[PDB]
Parts: C-alpha cells; sequence; structure tokens
C-alpha cells in the first residue's frame, strides 16, 4: 500500500512568507533517471493545475514561484513568495505505481487584509408565506477572515432550531470571503413577533452587527 | 536562422550548415532584436579578425527558465538528454523573446523536449527516436501506462505565462575548428586606396612599403600580385578594384 | 487550447451505470491518454482512472471494479462507464490530460454528477426586493431565493451580466430532496426602485434559463 | 552498385609517351622575362602515360590516384561529363562527384555509390531526338553530404558524331591535404592519334577544400541509344601521373609559361 501521508492539513499564511508542503511515498522508485513525483495547486475557483513535473522543473500556466526537492521517499514543495495568488489546495500524486492517487492534500490560506461584512434583510414575501415556506434571508457578504459567527435570536428568546447558514469559500475572482444567513420559520413563527434582528459577530467587527426590521417592511 | 519565420524543437534541432561566407556580428549584437547575447570563449568584437573551418547554427526554442542550460559547463534535462553541448564550447549562443512570434492563442505546444533518455547524449548528438520505453520490468508493449513514462512533452508556450515560460528563439552558433581548411571568416574590413604617394600597403597575399602607382602591366585573371625579374615583388593587383 | 469540458450526464440513480463524456480536443487522442478524477470526497482528490495512449486502462484500488473508462476516437470523446454508483459518489468529476511522467498538465471544467433517484424538480424562485419602510444606508441590496429545487447546481446572475461588482453567488444548502441557493447583490439607489432589476437563472444540467423580474 | 557496360569491344590497354604536356601555373604571381625554377606536381616529359577511349572502345577503369593525375580530354561530341574521385568509390566514405549535366559542372562530395561504369545517357540519338539527358547511372544513392557547388551555366552539344577529336580540353587533378585543385585549359585541335606533342600552361578553374582521402578515381562519360545496351560517340581522354620533380618555367613579358623544361 502507498499511504501519501501529505502534511500540513492546511495553513494559514501571510503575504511575503514561505510556506512548506511535504508528502512521504512508499513505492516505486528508479523509474530511469529519478523518483519524483508531480505537484499540483487546486485553487477554490478553478480545478488544479500541474505545478512541476519530476520536482525538478517548472510547469506553465502557473506561476514560477513553486520550487523545492525531495527524497526517494519524503518529497517538500517550497511556495516562495507566498502571494495572493497561492489560496489553494496542494495534491502530490503518485506517477510510477498504480493507483495515481493525491495525497490528503495541503489548504493554503492567504492572511489578506481585513473587512467588515455588509447587513441586508430580506423578509418572505405574502407570496412565499402562502405557498407555505418562510425563510428570512441576511446576506452577510464582502468580508476577511472567515471567522464569522451569525446566529438568529427572535424577540421572544434566543433561537437554536430555525438557524441556517451558507458559508462561501475565498473564491479566485473574490479574495473575500461570503456567508448568506438564513432562518428556516414557519407561517404562524413569522407571525409570533412583530420585530426580529440579524445578529451576528465578525472577528474584526468588535461592535456587534445588528440590524432590526419588521414583518411590514416588504 | 535569427529571424527566421518557424523554429524546430529542442532535441530536433535545425541544424544549418553554414560555410564559404563572411558575415559583419557586431550587426547582430547591435541589431536591438535580441534577448540574450553570450559568446563562450571568445568575444563578439574578437571574433570578427579570425576564421573557422565550418558553423552550425542550431535553430530551436526553450522556455526562459531553461536559457541557462544551453550553455558550456551546466548541466540539466535539456543540456544532457535532448541537446549536449561540449565541456569546451567556443561558439555563441543567442536569443530573442519571441512570445510575439511564436505563441498564439491557446499556446504554441509544437516545441516538444524530452524528460529523459536511456543515455546523456554526446557533444552535437541529435536524436529523433520516439519510443515509449518501459521504466521497471513489467513490460508496457508500447503505450504508457504503470511505470512507463513518456518523454516527449509539449512546451507551453502561452502569450500570457511568465518570462520564465515565454518562448526564447536560442540560436546555438556552434563554431569549430576541424581538419578541413577554414572557409569562414569574419568582415574583412579595409582603408582607403592611396595612390602616387608612398604608403605602407597591407593586401592579403603580401606586404610591404613603396608607392602605388598604375602601370601598362597586364595581370592574368588569377594573377593577384607580380614580381620583378629579380623575384622581388614590384606590382600589385588591387583586390577591391581590377 | 487544450479543452476537456465534461456534458451529457444530467442526473442518475443508485446502484444503475452511466457514462461521463470528457470531450477531447487540443491534441491528439491517440498520442496523449486522458485521465479522470473526483473532486476531493472526503479525502483528498481522489484519483478514478487513466486511459493509456491507446491501449489498456488503470483504475483506482477500490474503483477497479467498479469504474471503466473508454476511449471513442470517432467523435473525439472520452467515455467514463460507471457502475454501482452510490449516494457517496456525488462530487464533481474532472479530467486531465496526460503529460510526460504520467502528468496532469492540463484540466477540463468538469461536471457535478449527483446520484440520488428522485426526479429533477424545478425551482420556485422568489424575488428579494426591500420594502417601502425598509432601512438603508447610502445603497439598494437586492437578491434571489430559488428555493426547492433538485439537482443541483444552478447559476444565478443579474440583468443577463449586467451587474458584476457586487454580485456574490453562494453555494446552494442541501434540504430535504431540495436544494435552496441565494444570491445577492449591491447596487445603488437608482437602479432601484426606479429602475427595473431582473435576476436570470441557469441550470447547466438541464439548461434551464427563466428568467424572474425583481 | 557494380554496373559495368557490356558494349565495351575486348581491346588491350593503349600507351603513349608525353612530350612536354602537364605544365600548369603553379602560383599566382605575375612574371616577366624570366626562367623561374619550381618543383611541384607536374608531368615528367618523355613519360609513358596511358590513352583511354570513349566510342562505341569504351574505357572506364578503376585508375589510381596517389598524389595527381593530368588529363587531355579529346572530344567530338562531348562524352566526357565529369570524373569521380575517392578512396572505396561507394557509399562507405566520401567521394568527390564531379559531373555535368549539360548545364552545369555539379560538384558534390557525399557518400555516393559508384558503379563500375557510371555513365550519363542521351536517348533517340537518331529521330525524335531533342538531345534530352534521361539515364542518369552515375551513383546508386548518396547520403551525408559535406560539399555542395554547382558552376556557372553552360550550353554543350549532346550530338552524337563520329571522326576525328574537335576539341582539347585539358585538365590537371590532384590533391594536397584536402585541397583538391582543378586547372583547366580549352582549346582546339584536329587529331587522330596519340597525345599531341605540343606545351600548353593551364589556368586554374576551380579550389575545392574538401578535406578527405582520395586513393582512386575513374572518369564520366555519356551515352546514346535510340541501360546496358547504350553506346558512346567520338572522344578519348589520357591519364598522366605526376610527380614532384624539378621543372623550369619560362614567363614571357605578358605573364605566360611560353616553355618548360624538366631536369
Amino acid at each position: 500500500n502507498i499511504v501519501l501521508t501529505q502534511s500540513p492539513a492546511s495553513l494559514a499564511v501571510s503575504l511575503g512568507q514561505r510556506a512548506t508542503i511535504s508528502c512521504r511515498a512508499s513505492e516505486s522508485v528508479d523509474s530511469y533517471g529519478n523518483s519524483f513525483l508531480h505537484w499540483y495547486q487546486q485553487k477554490p475557483g478553478q480545478p488544479p493545475k500541474l505545478l512541476i513535473y519530476l520536482a525538478s522543473n517548472l510547469e506553465s500556466g502557473v506561476p514560477a514561484r513553486f520550487s523545492g526537492s525531495g527524497s526517494r521517499t519524503d518529497f517538500t514543495l517550497t511556495i516562495d513568495p507566498v502571494e495572493a495568488d497561492d489560496a489553494a489546495t496542494y495534491y502530490c500524486q503518485q506517477n510510477n505505481e498504480d493507483p495515481f492517487t493525491f495525497g490528503s492534500g495541503t489548504k493554503l490560506e492567504i492572511k489578506r487584509a481585513d473587512a467588515a461584512p455588509t447587513v441586508s434583510i430580506f423578509p418572505p414575501s405574502s407570496e412565499q408565506l402562502t405557498s407555505g415556506g418562510a425563510s428570512v434571508v441576511c446576506f452577510l457578504n464582502n468580508f476577511y477572515p472567515k471567522d464569522i459567527n451569525v446566529k438568529w435570536k427572535i424577540d421572544g428568546s434566543e433561537r437554536q432550531n430555525g438557524v441556517l447558514n451558507s458559508w462561501t469559500d475565498q473564491d479566485s475572482k473574490d479574495s473575500t470571503y461570503s456567508m448568506s444567513s438564513t432562518l428556516t420559520l414557519t407561517k404562524d413563527e413569522y407571525e409570533r413577533h412583530n420585530s426580529y434582528t440579524c445578529e451576528a459577530t465578525h472577528k474584526t467587527s468588535t461592535s456587534p452587527i445588528v440590524k432590526s426590521f419588521n414583518r411590514n417592511e416588504c | 536562422v535569427f529571424n527566421a519565420t518557424r523554429f524546430a524543437s529542442v532535441y530536433a534541432w535545425n541544424r544549418k550548415r553554414i560555410s564559404n561566407c563572411v558575415a559583419d556580428y557586431s550587426v547582430l549584437y547591435n541589431s536591438a532584436s535580441f534577448s540574450t547575447f553570450k559568446c563562450y570563449g571568445v568575444s563578439p568584437t574578437k571574433l570578427n579578425d579570425l576564421c573557422f573551418t565550418n558553423v552550425y547554427a542550431d535553430s530551436f526554442v526553450i522556455r526562459g527558465d531553461e536559457v541557462r542550460q544551453i550553455a558550456p559547463g551546466q548541466t540539466g534535462k535539456i543540456a544532457d538528454y535532448n541537446y549536449k553541448l561540449p565541456d569546451d564550447f567556443t561558439g555563441c549562443v543567442i536569443a530573442w523573446n519571441s512570445n510575439n512570434l511564436d505563441s498564439k492563442v491557446g499556446g504554441n505546444y509544437n516545441y516538444l523536449y524530452r524528460l529523459f533518455r536511456k543515455s546523456n547524449l554526446k557533444p552535437f548528438e541529435r536524436d529523433i527516436s520516439t519510443e515509449i520505453y518501459q521504466a521497471g520490468s513489467t513490460p508496457c508493449n508500447g503505450v504508457e501506462g504503470f511505470n512507463c513514462y513518456f518523454p516527449l512533452q509539449s512546451y507551453g508556450f502561452q502569450p500570457t505565462n511568465g518570462v520564465g515560460y515565454q518562448p526564447y528563439r536560442v540560436v546555438v552558433l556552434s563554431f569549430e575548428l576541424l581538419h578541413a581548411p577554414a572557409t569562414v571568416c569574419g568582415p574583412k574590413k579595409s582603408t582607403n586606396l592611396v595612390k602616387n604617394k608612398c604608403v605602407n600597403f597591407n593586401f592579403n597575399g603580401l606586404t610591404g612599403t613603396g608607392v602605388l602607382t598604375e602601370s601598362n602591366k597586364k595581370f592574368l585573371p588569377f594573377q593577384q600580385f607580380g614580381r620583378d625579374i629579380a623575384d622581388t615583388t614590384d606590382a600589385v593587383r588591387d583586390p577591391q578594384t581590377l | 487550447q487544450v479543452q476537456l469540458k465534461q456534458s451529457g450526464p444530467s442526473l442518475v440513480q443508485p446502484s444503475q451505470s452511466l457514462s461521463i463524456t470528457c470531450t477531447v480536443s487540443g491534441f491528439s487522442l491517440t498520442s496523449y491518454g486522458v485521465h479522470w478524477v473526483r473532486q476531493s470526497p472526503g479525502k483528498g482528490l481522489e484519483w478514478l482512472g487513466v486511459m493509456w495512449r491507446g491501449g489498456n486502462t488503470d483504475y483506482n484500488a477500490a474503483f477497479m471494479s467498479r469504474l471503466s473508462i473508454t476511449k471513442d476516437n470517432s467523435k473525439s470523446q472520452v467515455f467514463f462507464k460507471m457502475n454501482s454508483l452510490q449516494t457517496d459518489d456525488t462530487a464533481i468529476y474532472y479530467c486531465a490530460k496526460n503529460g510526460g511522467a504520467h502528468a496532469m498538465d492540463f484540466w477540463g471544467q468538469g461536471t457535478s454528477v449527483t446520484v440520488s433517484s428522485a426526479k429533477t424538480t424545478p425551482p420556485s424562485v422568489y424575488p428579494l426586493a426591500p420594502g417601502s419602510a425598509a432601512q438603508t444606508n447610502s445603497m439598494v441590496t437586492l437578491g434571489c431565493l430559488v428555493k426547492g429545487y433538485f439537482p443541483e447546481p444552478v447559476t444565478v446572475t443579474w440583468n443577463s451580466g449586467s451587474l458584476s461588482s457586487g454580485v456574490h453567488t453562494f453555494p446552494a444548502v442541501l434540504q430535504s430532496d431540495l436544494y435552496t441557493l441565494s444570491s445577492s447583490v449591491t447596487v445603488p439607489s437608482s437602479t432601484w426602485p426606479s429602475e427595473t432589476v431582473t435576476c436570470n437563472v441557469a441550470h447547466p444540467a438541464s439548461s434551464t434559463k427563466v428568467d424572474k423580474k425583481i | 552498385q557494380c554496373v559495368n557496360l557490356t558494349t565495351r569491344t575486348q581491346l588491350p590497354p593503349a600507351y603513349t609517351n608525353s612530350f612536354t604536356r602537364g605544365v600548369y601555373y603553379p602560383d599566382k604571381v605575375f612574371r616577366s622575362s624570366v626562367l623561374h625554377s619550381t618543383q611541384d606536381l607536374f608531368l615528367p616529359f618523355f613519360s609513358n602515360v596511358t590513352w583511354f577511349h570513349a566510342i562505341h572502345r569504351f574505357d572506364n577503369p578503376v585508375l589510381p590516384f596517389n598524389d595527381g593525375v593530368y588529363f587531355a580530354s579529346t572530344e567530338k561530341s562531348n562524352i566526357i561529363r565529369g570524373w569521380i574521385f575517392g578512396t572505396t568509390l561507394d557509399s562507405k566514405t566520401q567521394s568527390l562527384l564531379i559531373v555535368n549535366n549539360a548545364t552545369n559542372v555539379v560538384i558534390k562530395v557525399c557518400e555516393f555509390q559508384f558503379c563500375n561504369d557510371p555513365f550519363l545517357g542521351v536517348y533517340y540519338h537518331k529521330n525524335n531526338k531533342s538531345w534530352m539527358e534521361s539515364e542518369f547511372r552515375v551513383y546508386s544513392s548518396a547520403n551525408n553530404c559535406t560539399f555542395e557547388y554547382v558552376s556557372q551555366p553552360f550550353l554543350m552539344d549532346l550530338e552524337g558524331k563520329q571522326g576525328n577529336f574537335k576539341n582539347l580540353r585539358e585538365f590537371v587533378f590532384k590533391n594536397i591535404d584536402g585541397y583538391f585543385k582543378i586547372y583547366s585549359k580549352h582549346t582546339p585541335i584536329n587529331l587522330v592519334r596519340d597525345l599531341p606533342q605540343g606545351f600548353s600552361a593551364l589556368e586554374p578553374l576551380v579550389d575545392l577544400p574538401i578535406g578527405i582521402n582520395i586513393t582512386r578515381f575513374q572518369t564520366l562519360l555519356a551515352l546514346h541509344r535510340s541501360s546496358s545496351g547504350w553506346t558512346a560517340g567520338a572522344a578519348a581522354y589520357y591519364v598522366g601521373y605526376l610527380q614532384p620533380r624539378t621543372f623550369l618555367l619560362k614567363y614571357n613579358e605578358n605573364g605566360t609559361i611560353t616553355d618548360a623544361v624538366d631536369c
């Protein structure tokens, strides 16, 4: 068996620094003149792309900042300089013994500039209530880092059943994180109280993120 | 060859045989249409006064990161497996970023290169073998897969890639000296002709000092110089003007 | 130059078989092989199989007897025959060009193959606009609630792609045999309620494009 | 590879004696009214030399090329089309190919696979002629070329004729450290016998810096037929072996060699 114990599991490196990604392998070696493997880069908004073939020659398409070396069993990828385009999941594929499986996958995150989220609430319309559903939507997008905690709290008491969110990873195009918060309720639960609040807590935002709204605001 | 329409690959370079001619190399050095100009063993200004037996302009393209491999005393994939130069390479290598010429929409993948070979090549040894060999003891029987690589891979000459990946029309001018007579030489620059005055003359065949003046002596079509009754040079035909 | 986009399959049921058509273009299929993988089902990027340079095939140790690959040089497409599909086989599949040393240089766009016995359910779009008494701070935000649809994914845009600055496409949440997709855009007050804003959707599988006015 | 013409009539080898032929300008120096002494490859005077014919007696044997050989191509219908020079005379090593295709004297150096009796062919010498060349039996194959040269354009008369010799085209072929120099001299003649007893200084034609070993040589000849049943016209050539003996060169005021003396 070939247990590609690729490490680390993930990384959060700042700009201008050096990141290191290791890769272990079992077999085989001495194919023609080397026993190196291939490295890849899976961006959140683009499929993987070959970085270095045989771990000693750079591949086109990707920037030329990638390099490294390795032993017969251990391999290492040297990412230098860490920039805003290196936000991706790296892999390590076997090439000389079936199956050509990849490593565990090392997710490299870039510590970009912080940003606070937007606030915009969209309660369900009268047609949506007539259909049966009642889903209040509160968009908290264009923020950074991903350390954000959205938690709905109706005026009656703390809500813990209908809380739901849709967290978007850092896209290749949009360098900031995005999250669409939702609150699943029934027609009676929505009409239980008049005023509700989209309460949340972001790492950068010291003050609590709150915005009240009524039922007739539609 | 430097401004040719299309170049060959790195392992199947187009060896242009150059012989029995001259060329002013200072024009190419000051052409302002190149990216790299590195002559090993002799400067471009020194080789203008030197002759060579055979000159082979090896035409091919490689990436920006691979330009250092094409030089004496350098190893690498292309320097060992695709195109091996001698350790005493006395020629000259010139290159030009052809990202606006060779690259196209989607990338020019016609230039191929081998990732390995059964054995390292010799100096100026070309190989065009496209056979897929086996790495391990399990015979693959032709096609690749399960520990039998395919050495030929295409270059990623894209128009939007980094400078390390862009194409460079490397033209390795292989200057060598063999047992045959010298055929190639540099620009035979001369000076103005002076007549009816005491001036020191220096022709290709003979030299001396005297007054060059016209006379009724008629040299044969092949006779370039002339001697008096005492077997001493007393007349000379100018090589430029008859 | 190299294009390996997948298409054909729309929705498959468990314990069935269907082939994913990876259209080969930009290189000779006889001179280079075609790989086949899926997008990280649990553990890291799972490799499924590869077509050799016009010969036999290799497959994953787990998917050796489950999955199969077959090339069609007449159509310039490679078929990835699947068998014994389960609910855990739902993931985005990709194909790639075989490099020199069995590498994967160029990769395709892929397609999301969902394994479920349920049938296609159309969406129930609800346009999200602010009320007359709704609060605002020097801006007007809109949205579209594409709730109650199956299978994923569905691409949402604004006014046929006119608005691109504040658009944010979120991932769909897995409901009970359904999906709930959401999108939003930040625009100035001049575009709403004065002007008309239309939120369009696009289902890549069924090619359904029904516009909905805000 | 081993193509030998079968129309050759069995006859013994003819020989003659050179009176004063085989002298040329050894340098490019103009001299007036002197007797310059020199030592280079010239034909010794009163030396026995061969006599080879090319007619419907068609001679093309494999002869030795140690240092150099002097030729006197006596032609009437221009049968001599060139010469062959090489060590093995096959595709094993480089061989100098000198040939005239009636328009240009082509000079190449490749691994030419020469036959035992190569020739060129002119079809329909009787009627509907057009004097066009079709058969080219100079060599079987060619690989690994090292030198290529094509002379100026000319127009040779391929009209097959019989009778006396009209043109005297003297040449010299030698190889000194790769410098394969070729001299030439064209003059008319009315010859019906062996080598003429005369004197004529040959001028340099070309200089081929080839750089190969040459030990044997042959001669290319044209044929006619209306490829073993072919026949030749009216021509002949001689072979005089050069030696580095002492020779004097009497230069006139015009700069030409008017007479020579073999010590």
